[PDB]
RNA sequence: CUCUCGGCCGAAGCGUUUACUUUGAAAAAAUU
RNA sequence: UGGUGACUCUAGAUAACCUCGGGCCGAUCGCACGCCGGCGGCGACGACCCAUUCGAACGUCUGCCCUAUCAACUUUCGAUGGUAGUCGCCGUGCCUACCAUGGUGACCACGGGUGACGGGGAAUCAGGGUUCGAUUCCGGAGAGGGAGCCUGAGAAACGGCUACCACAUCCAAGGAAGGCAGCAGGCGCGCAAAUUACCCACUCCCGACCCGGGGAGGUAGUGACGAAAAAUAACAAUACAGGACUCUUUCGAGGCCCUGUAAUUGGAAUGAGUCCACUUUAAAUCCUUUAACGAGGAUCCAUUGGAGGGCAAGUCUGGUGCCAGCAGCCGCGGUAAUUCCAGCUCCAAUAGCGUAUAUU
RNA sequence: UACCUGGUUGAUCCUGCCAGUAGCAUAUGCUUGUCUCAAAGAUUAAGCCAUGCAUGUCUAAGUACGCACGGCCGGUACAGUGAAACUGCGAAUGGCUCAUUAAAUCAGUUAUGGUUCCUUUGGUCGCUCGCACUUGGAUAACUGUGGUAAUUCU
């Protein structure tokens, strides 16, 4: 109920069919507020749906008022899965990272490179 | 090669002569006054006041109608009154050489709740600027040395979180209220 | 160096492209191309600095590998390409033209124009050859070779030219009396009309120019660049008429919008 | 300071040559 | 024809030549497919050449530190010039042949040294100057030492090759393999300097490339190099001690006087911490924001140097007694030690402060 | 902030240095609660290096006959994704160190009318009077036999 969303700078991408905009919040009593319960927020003010608009960046200024982040709003989730950095849509679950470490794939290219033919894929 | 910049300034300069007794006066007299943590507060607005008059004293030499010299110096006159040091009436850059210590001394935030009433006393002033209890406009300010501007002089208030202000009385009173 | 360098550092970078000092080491290094690595404005830098459309190196990639921008009526997808003066710049998708030209105080600003402006461009001559069975050739400030040009287009005029056809259409011969630009130097960005040329045999013609305002000031010969023939340029210009505002009344004006609106 | 070619002026020589001063344009960003 | 300030320029004409270790004049792929048996739009790769961009390469004028216990240097083995050539991407003693005997020097040539990579620049500084610059930007040079190459537009390349030198690894003793002045790490050297971490998300680069790779770079770890902010307590009442003011001959007594000191009393306010939740982020950490617990000084306790003069702060107390020692310098100690060593008190700077060296 | 102080003598006034004073940089001692930046094997040895990593690369668009796959519909030349290999490009950028090097490097200035140039961009791409409705031979990938103690050997 404390809580308000406003919005500063605001720009309509068609060439990148999203709506940026950067994001104030104003809560004078409770934490910095998640991004989830924020994300409903900005379904509600902009009249679409929540499940695909993204935010970002919040920093709480000090003291604990104002709470400035960056949010972009995409047209349908198609081109939300097309544009958007993957690492944005593995925290809302729609991407799955690899989970190799680098020291091992690399040791692992070294490896198949000492070897030449069809026995460079038995190699791991 | 790195992302990063390396440049910074020593905001003070130590005095050479280390021990006279008037020197160490005067120094004693301020940190009384104004309420100060060590010497290096005083040495750091001796040396600020001293870059505004080295940069008034390279502006005077120069001919009246210098360009270089009525548009510095009536930016810094600009920004000596925006600070509330200078007058209204005395914007001379000749008036910038007439200028002490105190006089930014005075502008200090602790220095400003202790003469507007806001606190009792002037270390009292630094430990309810310390402890979140004193803002000015909307942004609690934690810092005693925010020298703070004339249009800014006006409204600073209790930080309405804090116990003085708004509400929500802090963890003693809330302990010895739940005593019994 | 055992080779063409590849990499540029952001320090060195060319300072009118107002990049940072603390987001990375590196700079967009222009590639080859028509405009000097420079005089001219790689299309990340006006396309994530200047327009604010991309936020990251990697919008840039997905904006231009989609095939919205479009440099001179061709569809570029480099995205360091070297973009520079007097150079139209065309999205289709947001129906925007922008022009880069040089602004008041040396950078390039965007300047928004109308699709009946983002036609045509206007290119310095900047040397005439005969070649192969007495067929004369241009060169121009964009490397744009033109075989059978007007034979009354001589060296430092300028030539309006078509994007579409890639052929000439009118010429502004280089006459004291013509609305010059400046594209070089401490005089870079201002506009004024040429009074005087001198002749330095050997060396670089010094030309002294008016200002619309009465401030007279000289360039080196191959800073200038021709546009208006009298006193009408030939083409829509900045917010600032492309003359130099001296400090103290640039803060005259400044506080004067403050006191406007508040 | 001037005699020729062109539209009261523009081209050509200047004037024994320099030092000196003043102006102008060129002079990387960072640092200052 | 056209042009520069100036061509032996560009263009034009003619006679010819055009290398078998050769010069160009598409035997290429994709996308949609369509019109009077034939014609076709868009894109990708390619290409002799021209112009361009990114440069590279040579030249020009001016500008280097110390040294005369460096005054003559150069030229047989090119030193300075001339003509013809060779090689070279080109201009040239760049090399060769034939001539000429030149070229530099007290305006310091030549030789040496340098604890010399140059510059942008750093510290200091009234003005002048002095010192530094290995070091993140620019230019140069080298990958243990020299040398010679391949391929390519670009390399005399070393995370390419071939040799010799010096080290050095695996052997089955026939042979094979090297190159951390890349990132982390070790030895060694030292007065002297961090993790065998994580990721390409940022910055940019490379490729056939909206996709892949990147110890470039970012991010955390060690980090009192240095820099900015900034806690270790604030208020009130008492209880003493002084100082002035008034009344009192004085002693003394008061104040809606002042100033100190109180392991004195009262309350409130807080952060260091432990911990949730959020945010941050590539995933984290940190900073920032919230709940919870969290403070009476006899600790959640501040140090490092000093108290003879220079030079601030003790002729205070005890110990040792020209001993031990202190002391940059001047000096002290030989018994009342103002200087040693402790305690107490005090001074200086203050989360910092001593010493050594270099330089101002 | 254009500054000085002690020390020769019985005492003075000097010359004069020594010492103090402030900085800034390396080392080191002692101490260290918060928080934001942030240098860091240069000096001595351009000394030596165990181990891991640091340079790779595919689009509708050079070559797919790896069932390697789900998979067409079946005489459908080649459906698709595609390991490997050939081909093309990169590996000459970056990083690192300061040993060399004293008109050298380098800096401002000029020049190439004395040259080379991948790439990018614009031009040129039936100017040439002399089997093409498609040319030839190999060689990897794969199958199969091996050598050597050993290698990114073959």
């Amino acid at each position: 109920d404390t809580v308000t969303i406003r919005t500063r700078k605001f720009m309509t991408n068609r060439l990148l069919q999203r709506k940026q905009m950067v994001i104030d919040v104003l809560h004078p009593g409770k934490a910095t507020v998640p991004k989830t319960e924020i994300r409903e927020k900005l379904a509600k003010m902009y009249k679409t749906t929540p499940d695909v608009i993204f935010v970002f960046g919040f920093r709480t200024h000090f003291g604990g008022g104002k709470t400035t982040g960056f949010g972009m709003i995409y047209d349908s989730l198609d081109y939300a899965k097309k544009n958007e950095p993957k690492h944005r849509l593995a925290r809302h679950g729609l991407y799955e990272k690899k989970k190799t470490s680098r020291k091992q794939r690399k040791e692992r290219k070294n490896r198949m490179k000492k070897v030449r033919g069809t026995a460079k894929a038995n190699v791991g | 090669p790195v992302a990063r910049s390396w440049v910074c300034r020593k905001t003070y300069v130590t005095p050479r002569r280390p021990f006279e007794k008037s020197r160490l006066d005067q120094e004693l007299k301020l940190i009384g006054e104004y309420g100060l943590r060590n010497k290096r507060e005083v040495w750091r607005v001796k040396f600020t006041l001293a870059k505004i008059r080295k940069a008034a004293r390279e502006l005077l030499t120069l001919d009246e109608k210098d360009p270089r010299r009525l548009f510095e110096g009536n930016a810094l006159l600009r920004r000596l009154v925006r600070i509330g040091v200078l007058d209204e009436g005395k914007m001379k850059l000749d008036y910038i050489l007439g200028l002490k210590i105190e006089d930014f001394l005075e502008r200090r935030l602790q220095t400003q709740v202790f003469k507007l009433g806001l606190a009792k006393s002037i270390h009292h002033a630094r430990v309810l600027i310390r402890q979140r209890h004193i803002r000015v406009r909307k942004q609690v300010v934690n810092i005693p040395s925010f020298i703070v501007r004339l249009d800014s002089q006006k409204h600073i208030d209790f930080s309405l979180r804090s116990p003085y202000g708004g509400g929500r009385p802090g963890r003693v009173k809330r302990k010895n209220a739940k005593k019994g | 160096a055992r080779g063409p360098k590849k990499h540029l550092k952001r320090v060195a970078a060319p300072k009118h492209w107002m990049l940072d000092k603390l987001t990375g080491v590196f700079a967009p290094r222009p590639s080859t191309g028509p405009h000097k690595l420079r005089e001219c404005l790689p299309l990340i830098i006006f396309l994530r600095n200047r327009l604010k459309y991309a936020l990251t190196g990697d919008e840039v990639k997905k904006i231009c590998m989609q095939r919205f921008i479009k440099i001179d009526g061709k569809v570029r997808t480099d995205i360091t390409y070297p973009a520079g003066f007097m150079d139209v710049i065309s999205i289709d998708k947001t129906g925007e033209n922008f022009r880069l030209i040089y602004d008041t105080k040396g950078r390039f600003a965007v300047h928004r124009i109308t699709p009946e402006e983002a036609k045509y461009k206007l290119c310095k001559v900047r040397k005439i050859f005969v070649g192969t069975k007495g067929i004369p050739h241009l060169v121009t400030h964009d490397a744009r070779t033109i075989r059978y040009p007007d034979p009354l287009i001589k060296v430092n005029d300028t030539i309006q030219i078509d994007l579409e056809t890639g052929k000439i259409t009118d010429f502004i011969k280089f006459d004291t009396g013509n609305l010059c630009m400046v594209t070089g130097g401490a005089n870079l960005g201002r506009i004024g009309v040429i009074t005087n040329r001198e002749r330095h045999p050997g060396s670089f013609d010094v030309v002294h120019v008016k200002d619309a305002n009465g401030n007279s000031f000289a360039t080196r010969l191959s800073n200038i660049f021709v546009i208006g023939k009298g006193n009408k340029p030939w083409i829509s210009l900045p917010r600032g008429k492309g003359i130099r505002l001296t400090i103290a009344e640039e803060r005259d004006k400044r506080l004067a919008a403050k006191q406007s609106s508040g």
